């Protein structure tokens, strides 16, 4: 089977420093383990399209 | 006999550490150390 899960982005305890590690846990009838999985705030993609690859002065990008 | 809501616990091996035939775990620095580091079955001494 698969779950779909996430770190909910607002729910991290956060502040001035990032949480750099998290635990992934299974609680089956028969077994549990944690494991220190990393997380990254590098989520999804950003792609940046400029109306030209070049400009002069007195233009707007 | 009894139908349990309890699971049988699984049993778990050694990861980064070497594992003997019993399921005990031992450091990889003790594989082919030439002592018997695995208590009974010396899998650390197999075919070196």
């Amino acid at each position: 089977n698969s779950a779909i899960l996430t770190i909910q982005p607002k729910q991290l305890p956060g502040g001035q420093n990032p949480v750099s590690y998290v635990y992934l846990e299974v609680v089956s009838k028969h077994f549990s383990k944690s494991k220190r999985m990393p997380i990254t705030y590098d989520n999804g993609f950003l792609f940046i399209h400029t109306d030209k690859p070049v400009y002069t002065p007195d233009q707007s990008v | 006999s009894c139908e349990p809501t309890r699971g049988c616990p699984t049993e778990e091996g050694c990861g980064e550490r070497f594992r003997c035939f019993s399921g005990q775990c031992i450091s990889k620095s003790l594989v082919c150390n030439g002592d018997s580091d695995c208590d009974e079955d010396s899998a650390d001494e197999d075919r070196c």
